[PDB]
């Protein structure tokens, strides 16, 4: 506890800066409901024109903020403070007063203290006493029973303070500004990505989240339901279909799942041989050695001139499994997404599946010193901060040691500066410069304010969501562990992962039991499903783990009454 | 929006607003949704009812003061009371009682899509619109009779003993018999035995008969087209109910002709029925996908959006899917596979 | 439909008859085009005037006193056994001219969107027309309330757009009912926008955003943002508070109905004068009148506006031989982004 940082953090929590300081008439009712009623004489030191004479009469006269004298002297006090110090000291509200606020509901000194304490720095236990015409001892109950609910601590010569004041102490310890909180991180990945920005909009800006995008793969079943029309605001599959025509992108598949929703990646094609994975080594055999002898020899092919002389029959059932399954290896592309429109549509003249052109992916670069600078900016660019975790889940070849070595080249030649940007991480934490300053919003101020509850949900397995890549999983159970897994939901309201839908609404978890916070996830998943993007409604079998329809968890009683809230109602689920 | 084949909500709305026709609910289903019979504004008078006979308690007693005199009111300003708090609460419900009683009216169609969404300065939609008191419809008389004569005539392409029984008109058949073949005597109707069963008595004017006329099946062996339509129960394009009556196979348990039972019917064969929604299936006949194009039907109904539900169809009439499957059965969930999941 | 990003009129309809917007159009046009003011419906009384004088007719007054103690009616229940044959004319000629002075309502934009559509049960007059509340009567609650509403609508209030808008008592009394706000601490009473050298009341909070936008120090290629605007819809400071460009020493443009001021960047490029037929550019610069052809051409061709055909210049206006420098850049400019040259020299 720096007696230094303890001065200003004390100061600017208590809006005594010169800057942050109230230049209105509601401004300074602002004041009086922030922190507690204080005097006139102590408001004309936070405002900044000082013929506070007239305001707080104005105030008076629109019949708010209203003054009281106790405690010895006089000192004026917000009307939604009037009820609770009522009933707390001193004479009652006069009879003037609307009062439709006043009357309480619940004990007043366990809450004129609190927001008293969670506003200063450490602070003694006889001056409390004073400000509130109290005696002694009757002031040491109230930080005896406050200490037992979480909020009051010691704070060497208050709990929330203490976590602000040693977090500026150490990062004043050593010459650098103070790191933004691991939630603030999840708040600003999605927005740099485009999350739900209303900027990008066409193909013209389809275009560009590509090239960030580029290079990772993500699901076909949640690209064009689930990433891409999140953040190009309007989006019609053909704007997609139509760039994939011309020479602008080359979808790629990469990786393999039995139902068939390949893992596609997506690339630039002025950079592909950089950012494409080599391929997959599968046999060849005589079918798939025909197909790359014409199908590479050249530029491209149809579907039926593959093939010779036997155009279709149970020949042709056979080599359509030999090829749509060659393009799960990596070795031949499509030259439009239509095909695999129809392979996620399932068996349900011509036959789709087969229909665009097909071609021969370029021989990706061997590996060398341009692969890696390209990869290691193009990480930098897609990630805010890249920390030794999201290069983990990235996989880049040679691991977070080959990178931290060319890595270092740049930050030495000067285009990264390294530091400790993100509050628990590791020590590297590398980041371009523009970004950073971007990093310094998204930093929850001293001051306590209700929180937004601004609720975005993302597929557990998009580039958005930094849990598992750069954030940890909470640990909150041990037996259902959950993980970046096809198809899953993961809707965050302010970084904190309430919820984790998986596998539609077969499995959901309660990872951040928070009142009035699960319903934010509830209204931002229903919006999901009534626009039609999510490809199905829910089903929300279990909770949890399997919660019987007797027998309520306390821990569990507040999820369901959420979704109650929303849409979803009270069918028995999974009848059958 | 089946027939317009173009809807979209704000086509009504323009029309309602305009005065060219009238919104008139009639009926109650409970919980909102209700009854509401459409009309138009030239002969309103003519195609309305008398009234529903409520109780006229006080706070109905003061809204009818007001909309009597004059036109419509909005309803901040139906009565003195203040719209805030219990007793400006209490009044919607007064006033939504008067609704469905059929007294008064809103001219812009919102509130009643508010009813549908749900139970959950005035920012309620559920009484928005202007609610003006409804003409008073003229007593039955000579001209009342010719034209809801001439009304059926026009709705339905015969008039049989049947649909009038289902229209529900006052005095039966009995009376509007006399007044048909008035018609016909005098010209303007021809009456025939235009459909075999039904009676001997169809009324029809000649230029229908024209059309009705092809249809036929001829007298040929030939593959059946196998088309599907897809209907709500209650709807006038519903035969079934009206001159029609329910299959004679599978009727130990009654169908019925109520809110929310789609009826998925092949070109003439009543196939399948639903109820309350896709809970309960009746599957009246049998036949070789024939099923196909009734669930195809069903299938792409929920697909466009048109109707809520997904079709989860779990109870039969005999309530056989999981245990003891029937064979007679079994090409029920069959053809629906095919078409969709069930769930 | 500029900003209202999707604007299809249909949404506007069901706010007027939901009850929370009232149109009380209050101001004639030539024929077919009228002065239209929305109004809220909370707080009406305060932000309408009282009502304009005419020559009242017998006839009006049969409008009214139907109107009066009543809600509101159709067209053909404002009086009874009158056809649309002759009555009817005369009637109808007696609305449209009751409403333009503004005592009755519609109760939605239907029929204006037709009387616009020219001379072609009718259209004209459909919804129900009600008779409209009388305006607030002058207070000092009226005083306040249109203070505080200037200041919400304009930035930065000043002595010129409270002379562009119409306020009783012109800018004295607001300055005498202001300075209670400043005394009270509502206003920052600052001098925040140097040309205007008055008194810009403002608010505490705006000055913070209009500190922004603040002409960076070093020297920077400019940014060319073209944003065309109606000539006399509030978003437009010129003509209220800014002033024109003292330009054409004769030729003179002003607020007039249906003209176009195309500003690129704050500075305006051009003038269009009643649809066409007149361009006004004032001292244009190369580039500049790029971007504002651009907006122009991306507007006639979204549709929000029937497309010019018809092009003059202040005395230039097609194919001088004289032909000037500045008229030379409009030129280069107007081909440039694609609008046809020399379709006509007239139209009838």
């Amino acid at each position: 506890l720096d007696p230094a940082v303890v001065a200003s953090t004390s100061a600017q929590l208590q809006h005594l800066t010169p800057e942050r300081a109230a230049r209105d008439a509601e401004g300074v009712a602002d004041l009086l409901r922030l922190l507690g009623p204080l005097t006139e004489a102590d408001i004309a030191q936070r405002c900044t024109a000082d013929n506070i004479g007239a305001w707080l009469d104005g105030l008076h006269a629109a019949k708010r903020a209203l003054p009281v004298t106790y405690a010895g002297q006089t000192w004026w006090a917000a009307v939604e403070d009037i009820g609770l110090l009522r009933d707390g000291i001193g004479v009652p509200v006069p009879v003037g007063v609307p009062a439709a606020f006043t009357e309480s509901a619940s004990d007043p000194l366990g809450d004129l203290i609190g927001r008293y304490a969670r506003t200063r720095g450490p602070f003694t236990t006889e001056q409390t006493a004073a400000r509130f015409g109290l005696g002694v001892r009757v002031a040491s109950d109230v930080l005896s029973r406050m200490a037992v609910d979480g909020r009051l601590i010691r704070g060497e010569f208050d709990a929330q303070v203490l976590k602000i004041l040693r977090r500026r102490s150490l990062a004043a310890l050593r010459a650098q500004v103070e790191p933004v909180s691991t939630d603030a991180y999840a708040r600003f990945l999605p927005s740099w990505q485009h999350v739900g920005s209303t900027n990008t909009t066409g193909v013209d800006g389809l275009a560009t989240v590509i090239e960030q995008l580029a290079g990772v793969p993500i699901p076909a079943s949640a690209v064009e339901s689930l990433v891409f029309p999140q953040r190009v605001r309007d989006y019609q599959p053909a704007m997609l279909d139509e760039l994939l025509a011309s020479g602008e992108v080359m979808w790629s598949g990469a990786g393999q799942i039995g139902n068939g929703d390949g893992w596609v990646a997506f690339h630039l094609a002025d950079t592909a041989p950089l950012t494409l994975t080599h391929g997959a080594e599968i046999e060849f055999t005589d079918t798939h050695r025909v197909i790359l002898e014409t199908l590479g020899h050249g530029g491209a092919y149809f579907f039926r001139q593959l093939t010779d002389g036997t155009v279709e029959g149970t020949a042709g059932q056979e080599l359509k499994q030999a090829l749509w399954e060659l393009i799960w290896a990596g070795w031949v592309t499509g030259d439009t997404f239509a095909p695999v429109r129809a392979v996620l549509s399932g068996p349900r003249g011509t036959d789709p599946t087969v229909s665009g052109r097909w071609s021969a992916l370029p021989a990706a670069e061997p590996d060398s010193t341009v692969r890696a600078h390209f990869q290691a900016e193009l990480l930098l660019g897609r990630h805010g901060v890249l920390t030794k975790g999201a290069v983990g889940a990235e996989g880049v070849p040679g691991g977070f040691a080959t990178l931290y070595k060319v890595l270092s080249a740049f930050e030495d030649a000067g285009r990264c500066q390294r530091g400790y940007f993100v509050e628990s991480l590791g020590g590297a934490q590398f980041a371009v410069a523009s970004t950073v300053d971007r990093l310094r919003s998204y930093l929850d101020n001293v001051d306590p304010e209700r929180p937004e509850y601004h609720a975005v949900v993302l597929a557990a397995t998009d580039p958005a969501n930094p849990y598992g890549a750069a954030l940890g999983w909470p640990t909150d159970s041990e037996a259902h562990r959950p993980g970046r897994k096809a198809g899953a939901l993961v809707a965050l309201v302010d970084g904190r992962l309430v919820w984790f839908l998986e596998r539609g609404g077969r499995s959901l978890l309660s990872f951040g039991a928070d009142a009035d916070a699960q319903r934010a996830a509830a209204g931002a998943l229903t919006d999901l499903v009534s626009a039609g993007r999510i490809p199905s409604l829910l089903v929300e079998r279990i909770n949890g783990v399997a919660v019987l329809d007797p027998d309520v968890d306390a821990e569990r009683a507040v999820v369901q009454d959420a979704l109650l809230g929303a849409g979803l109602s009270r069918t028995p689920r999974g009848l059958r | 929006p089946q027939r317009v084949r173009d809807y979209q909500p704000a086509m009504l709305d323009e029309l309602l607003a305009s005065g060219e026709v009238m919104w008139s609910g009639a009926g109650q289903i409970g919980n909102g949704d209700g009854w509401v019979a459409f009309h138009l504004a030239d002969t309103a008078p003519l195609t309305l009812t008398h009234g529903a006979e409520i109780e006229f308690t006080d706070t109905h007693r003061v809204i009818l003061e007001t909309l009597g005199h004059g036109g419509a009111y909005f309803f901040r300003q139906l009565t003195d009371g203040t719209v805030e708090g219990t007793a400006g609460q209490e009044l919607k419900q007064a006033l939504w009682e008067l609704i469905w009683a059929g007294w008064v009216t809103g001219d812009t169609f919102a509130p009643v899509r508010a009813v549908l969404s749900g139970p959950r300065r005035g920012t309620d939609p559920t009484v928005s619109g202007r609610w003006s008191a409804l003409p008073a419809a003229e007593p039955d008389s000579t001209v009342r009779a010719h034209f809801q004569a001439e009304l059926l005539l026009g709705r339905h392409g015969v008039l049989t003993k049947g649909a009038v029984g289902a229209e529900g008109v006052p005095g039966g058949f009995a009376t509007l018999y006399k007044v048909l073949s008035a018609f016909e005597d005098a010209g303007r109707c021809q009456r025939g035995y235009f459909v075999e069963s039904l009676g001997g008595a169809q009324f029809a004017v000649a230029s229908t008969v024209d059309r009705l006329r092809s249809y036929l099946d001829n007298v040929d062996p030939e593959r059946p087209e196998y088309h599907a339509v897809v209907l709500a129960a209650t709807d006038p394009a519903n035969p079934y109910g009206a001159a029609l009556g329910w299959p004679t196979d599978s009727e130990a348990h009654r169908p019925g002709r109520k809110a929310g039972a789609l009826v998925a019917l092949v070109d003439g064969r009543l196939v399948w029925f639903l109820e309350r929604g896709g809970r309960s299936l009746l599957s009246f006949g049998a036949d070789a996908d024939a099923q196909r194009a009734a669930a195809g039907a069903l299938t792409d109904l929920v697909s466009a959006g048109r109707i809520p539900s997904l079709l989860v169809e779990r109870i039969n009439g005999v309530a056989v899917l999981d245990p003891d499957v029937d064979a007679e059965r079994a090409v029920v969930q069959d053809a629906l596979l095919g078409a969709g999941l069930s769930r | 439909p500029q900003r209202v990003r999707d604007y299809q009129p249909a949404m506007l309809d069901e706010l007027l008859a939901s009850g929370e917007v009232m149109w009380s159009g209050a101001g004639q046009i030539g024929n077919g085009d009228g002065w239209v003011a929305f109004h809220l419906a909370d707080t009406a009384p305060l932000t309408l005037t009282h009502g304009a004088e005419i020559e009242f007719t017998d006839t009006h007054r049969v409008i009214l006193e139907t109107l009066g103690h009543g809600g509101a009616y159709f067209f053909r229940q404002l009086t009874d056994g009158t056809v649309e044959g002759t009555a009817g004319q005369e009637l109808k000629q007696a609305l449209w001219e009751l409403i333009w002075a503004g005592w009755v309502t519609g109760d939605t934009f239907a029929p204006v969107r037709a009387v616009l559509s020219g001379p072609r049960t009718d259209p004209t007059v459909s919804g129900r027309w009600s008779a409209l509340p009388a305006a607030e009567p002058d207070s000092t609650v009226r005083a306040h309330f249109q203070a505080e509403l200037l200041l919400g609508r304009h930035g930065v209030l000043t002595k010129g757009a409270v002379g562009a808008e119409g306020v009783p008592g012109g800018f004295a009394t607001l300055y005498k009912v202001l300075s209670a706000f400043e005394d009270a601490g509502r206003c920052q009473r600052g001098y925040f926008v140097e040309s205007l050298g008055g008194a810009q009341f403002a608010v505490a909070s705006t000055v913070d955003r209009l500190r922004s936008y603040l002409d960076n120090v070093d020297p920077e290629r400019p940014e060319y943002h073209a944003v065309v605007l109606a000539a006399t819809d509030p978003a437009n400071p010129y003509g209220a508070a800014l002033g024109w460009p003292t330009d054409s020493e004769a030729h003179r443009p002003g607020r007039k109905a249906g003209a176009l001021v195309a500003l690129v960047d704050g500075r305006l490029v051009w003038f269009l004068e009643r649809g066409g037929r007149s361009l006004l550019s004032f001292g244009a610069d190369a580039d500049a009148q790029r971007a504002a052809a651009g907006a122009l051409t991306d507007l006639v061709s979204a549709g929000r506006i029937p497309s010019l055909l018809v092009e003059r210049i202040n005395g230039v206006a097609v194919l001088d031989p004289d032909v000037d420098a500045e008229r030379a850049v409009v030129q280069d400019a107007l081909l440039g982004a694609g609008l046809s040259r020399t379709p006509r020299g007239l139209r009838l």
